[PDB]
């Protein structure tokens, strides 16, 4: 079936087998799925249906609906494309680190299974060599599982302060320019999709999920795993950072306020049905992060099962528990570099798809909003290699000994927390009253047939901006600091730079709507009403 | 519970104008779609507005499009479907049809107006006794002959008899009508009680009363 | 315009017994945007199965549709009395809204052998100048009865009235109604006035005649 090939196609990301266990994992193993559910029904819902049933109803670029929308809140859609700049800039080097662990893949013995090798420290261990081995003394002298040491001291040489940011990796660098120029091949040959290419690339993740599911529960003592993974602790829902994280993560796993789904509804028709797709789209998605989650937390709970040590603190709990839970699956399959590249070309894969999405529809919505110089002299192509080489620049920070804080810092800054926060909050106060619930209402009856439920609409109007306006505050009065391996304490001026860009991604709303106010200026209440009239016929 | 009366409707000449107005109430009127289906003479049965729950989308079909508007009120919980240049091809009778889910379609519908549009005149009722022959079911008749426009209300005794009574539709020739009634009744029941026809035309105000004896 | 027939026009149904209308559609068509109504004789049309395959508020669940694509259908199990209607189907996927065409769901019963009454015209009828004789046929089944009008000695087919009454929610049978309009002067100039029709329970036609004196 077409429409089932390619509906799966979309479902699976990295922000499903990266991302999410990794924040499942940081901020507390049970306590994340309680503010996770809650987001899922209140926030991820209404705001992606009403971004689809936005971006299919004015059918074009991402900023210029919010411009014939709502001319008041154009800044939404600014806010959108620094989000995308900024995703651009990081969603491309776990591909670098995914095509690094490609390249030593080919090997007859795995990089990340042996206790000898170049970065490999006196207090590593085999972990495998013997059953009852000699631990239990050698874990209170800081004990090391092998794959731990091989992230660490090989993938990405970590130092200890971003203030010590050493030596640029250039085999990494190296990786980063494979992935740069294989996404401009993407761009360029590769936009004619369909044919016997869609067919195996598809399904190809679902099928690896559940073989490393499969694996996953057959590991021993994943059942200490699956009950940190459940079980939630109150006392780790007191903070403010689960919360954030979570919605957030349902933010960032939907795409939601990244920019991209206002062109992805625009694609569509005018009556293609936004309720039923948005519902099972979301609901599949979370299925798949759920899925994804029991995955690595039964392999990490089999990894603090062979070791001494508890389930909390046995991974790095940075963004490498993918790179380090799952290659560690894989490492005990039969034959296994051939289920350790096909692990890893599927990450290309399905994070190649989505950074090109992404910087198709930052390129489709720059030069909409550019019309008469990028459409008129064969310069678009340039531009999109100006963009991979200007994105490749700016990328190269993190890639060198102590970059790993520095993309830290702008996962959990950028793509995160308060940016997404407030975008969605402004843009549900946008749609639920200055263009009004009832006339967004009725073009949704319009457009698929019949209105919303009116549960969706009250979530317009008093749940979603009410609840994300609760977190923002809540994380704003009791300020919590940002640990990587969760015991950190960054410097001030890495805080004060995150807070920095994580500002200029959300200040571009109130600057889009004083320089809006001062442009234009027929008084306060001919402005307000010039300004919250929509243009057009939409 | 939900009741979508409507009003307006009549005899209109051909060429000229009418306002059909539908009363809503019993339910939220502005969170549910309108839309106005009409009844040929034929029993055919077609489309020819709709507005939506806001007052901004509004459809036609190809046959009325350009003569008829549209319009929608709110507050008073009204409809409105204004026609100009009225030919003799859009007599019918009007239904307000209420529909806001597409998947759920006319749900409740009104009770239709009649509407005639033709170049003849209103003419009165002239309401025509008859006198049975002269068995055991003696049944007694009661015709009216040239009126205009269908439709006229009929019943026997003022409609304290409503069992055994046959009515005929309206037909249409020389522009005049013709309609006719038939009762049942007992050899017991006729002529000892006195059995009278009424008839009741909105178009002329014409109420007589008849009553025949066996001539 | 998705130009949407029903076959057949007429039908008629004995009670408990199988019946499956259908609705040819012209253009393709949604399989949760078509409808199916339903109009009793002298009332508003209801709403009765929407999206093909659901009933709405008071149908009973005997009523069940189906088909998708273009070929949709009305299937009911045991028809009674109390469903004697015309059935019409509706799409909202294309604009504008077409309807079909309607099946009028008909009853049968034994035959019923007309009564024939004839009813001369009162003494005020030639006040006006004309005559109009009148003959009532009721309770009679089925539809399809010719009649005719025999004066002095021949018949007549000018100047003959026709009104066919709907299906009786009482006993199931129709009812003719026959006008013959002529003027007084030619009321004087004849003597005979016989009206006739032949029914289907006799051969020979049902007479029933009558003198000026
Ligand atoms: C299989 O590779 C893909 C996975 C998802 C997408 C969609 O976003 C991508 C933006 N984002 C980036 C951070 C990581 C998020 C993740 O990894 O999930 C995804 C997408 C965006 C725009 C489109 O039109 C141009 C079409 C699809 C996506 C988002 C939500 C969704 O609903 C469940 C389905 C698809 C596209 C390809
Ligand atoms: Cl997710």
């Amino acid at each position: 079936v077409e429409f089932v090939l390619s509906v799966a196609g979309e479902i699976i990301g990295l922000g499903n087998v990266w991302r999410f266990p990794y924040l499942c994992y940081k901020n507390g193993g049970g306590a994340f799925l309680i503010p996770y559910v809650v987001f899922f029904i209140c926030c991820g819902i209404p705001v992606f249906f009403l971004e689809t049933a936005l971006g299919q109803f004015t059918s074009e670029g991402g900023i210029t609906c919010w411009r014939k929308v709502c001319p008041l809140f154009e800044g939404i859609g600014y806010a959108t494309q620094v989000i995308e700049a900024h995703l651009n800039v990081y969603y491309i080097i776990i591909l670098a680190w995914a095509i690094f662990y490609l390249s030593n893949c080919f090997t007859t013995e795995l990089p990340w299974a042996t206790c000898g090798h170049e970065w490999n420290t006196e207090n590593c261990v085999e972990f495998q060599k013997l059953n009852v081995s000699n631990y239990s003394h050698v874990s209170l002298q800081n004990a090391t599982s092998p794959v731990m040491e091989f992230w660490e001291h090989r993938v990405l040489a970590i130092s200890d302060g971003i203030e010590h940011i050493g030596n640029l990796r250039w085999e990494l660098a190296l990786c980063l320019l494979a992935a740069w120029t294989i996404c401009y091949f993407c761009i360029w040959k590769g936009t004619k999709s369909t044919g016997k290419v869609v067919y195996v690339t598809a399904t190809f993740p679902y099928i690896m999920l559940l073989i490393l599911l499969i694996r996953g529960v057959t590991l021993p003592g994943a059942s200490e795993g699956i009950k940190f993974y459940l079980y939630p602790d109150l006392s780790r829902l007191s903070d403010p950072q689960v919360w954030v994280d979570a919605g957030t993560q349902i933010f960032f796993s939907y795409a939601i306020c990244l920019g991209c789904l206002t062109a992805l509804g625009s694609y569509n028709n005018y009556h293609n049905n936004c309720y039923r797709d948005c519902i099972m789209l979301c609901c599949l998605n979370s299925g798949t992060s759920f899925v994804a989650g029991f995955a690595i937390f039964s392999v990490l709970g089999f990894m603090a099962y062979e070791q001494g040590v508890p389930i909390a603190e046995v991974a790095e709990s940075g963004p490498g528990l993918a790179f380090i839970a799952y290659p560690k699956a894989v490492t005990m399959m039969p034959l296994s570099p051939l289920w350790a590249t096909l692990f890893f070309m599927m990450l290309i894969f399905l994070g190649l798809d989505s950074q090109f999405v992404c910087v198709e529809s930052l390129v489709t919505a720059v030069v909409d909003m550019y019309p008469k110089v990028f459409r008129r002299g064969y310069r678009r192509e340039l531009l999109i290699l100006a963009l991979s080489v200007i994105s490749y620049f700016l990328g190269l920070v993190m890639l060198t000994e102590g970059g790993m804080y520095i993309f830290q810092l702008f996962d959990s800054y950028a793509a995160s927390g308060m940016c997404l926060l407030f975008v969605a909050i402004f843009e549900c106060i946008c749609i639920g009253w200055v263009y009004g619930s009832n006339r967004f209402s009725e073009d949704i009856r319009d457009m698929i047939g019949f209105p919303p439920p009116s549960l969706i609409k009250w979530c317009w109007m008093i749940m979603t901006p009410g609840i994300c306006a609760g977190i923002f505050i809540f994380f704003l009065i009791k300020y919590k600091p940002l640990k990587y391996n969760n015991i950190y304490t960054y410097p001030a001026w890495g805080y004060g730079i995150g807070w920095l860009m994580a500002l200029s991604s959300m200040l571009c709303i109130p600057l889009w709507i004083c320089i809006t106010v001062w442009k234009t200026e027929g008084t306060l209440p001919e402005k307000l009403q010039k300004l919250t009239t929509p243009s057009t016929d939409l | 519970e939900v009741q979508l009366v409507e009003s307006g409707g009549g005899l209109v000449k051909p060429g000229g104008s009418l306002k059909l107005s539908c009363a809503a109430s019993g339910f939220t009127f502005s969170s549910y779609a309108m839309s106005w289906v009409r009844q040929s003479p034929e029993k055919r049965l077609e489309w020819v507005a709709e507005i939506s729950s806001g007052g901004r989308y509004i459809y036609y079909s190809d046959t009325v499009t350009g003569r008829f508007t549209i319009s929608r009120d709110n507050a008073r919980n009204i409809l409105h479907l204004e026609m100009s240049s009225l030919r003799s091809e859009d007599t019918a009778m009007y239904y307000c049809a209420r529909g806001e889910v597409r998947q759920r379609g006319f749900d409740y519908w009104g009770q239709g107006t009649t509407l005639t549009v033709s170049s003849a005149k209103t003419t009165a009722p002239s309401v025509y006794p008859l006198a049975p022959v002269c068995g055991s079911s003696v049944t007694l008749g009661c015709l009216v002959k040239g009126y205009f426009p269908e439709p006229v209300t009929l019943t026997w005794n003022s409609g304290s008899l409503s069992s055994g009574v046959h009515t005929f539709p309206a037909v249409l020739q020389s522009d005049l009508y013709t309609l006719s009634s038939s009762v049942t009744v007992t050899s017991s029941t006729w002529p000892s009680q006195s059995i009278t026809c009424n008839v009741a035309h909105p178009a002329s105000s014409t109420k007589v009363d008849k009553k025949i004896e066996p001539r | 315009e998705n130009v949407l027939t029903q076959s057949p026009a007429i039908m008629s149904t004995s009670p408990g017994e199988k019946v499956t209308m259908t609705c040819r559609a012209s253009s393709s068509v949604g399989s949760s945007y078509l409808h199916w109504y339903q109009q009793k004789s002298g009332a508003s049309p209801k709403l009765w199965i929407y999206s093909t395959s659901n009933l709405a508020s008071g149908v009973p669940a005997r009523f069940s549709g189906s088909g998708s694509g273009t070929s949709y259908s009305l299937t009911i199990s045991s028809v009674e009395a109390e469903d004697a209607a015309t059935y019409y189907c509706q799409q909202f996927s294309g604009y504008p809204l077409t309807f079909g065409s309607g099946t009028k769901l008909e009853m049968k019963r034994a035959d019923a052998a007309p009564t024939v009454s004839i009813f001369p015209p009162s003494s005020e009828q030639l006040t006006s100048g004309g005559a109009s004789v009148v003959c009532f046929l009721n309770n009679f089944y089925p539809k399809d009865i010719n009649v005719k009008w025999k004066i002095d000695g021949s018949e007549r087919q000018n100047g003959v009235l026709n009104s066919w009454t709907d299906q009786d929610s009482k006993d199931s049978t129709y009812s003719m109604s026959s006008t013959l309009t002529l003027t007084k002067d030619e009321y004087e100039r004849h003597n005979s006035y016989t009206c006739e029709a032949t029914h289907k329970t006799s051969t020979s036609p049902i007479v029933k005649s009558f003198n000026r004196n």
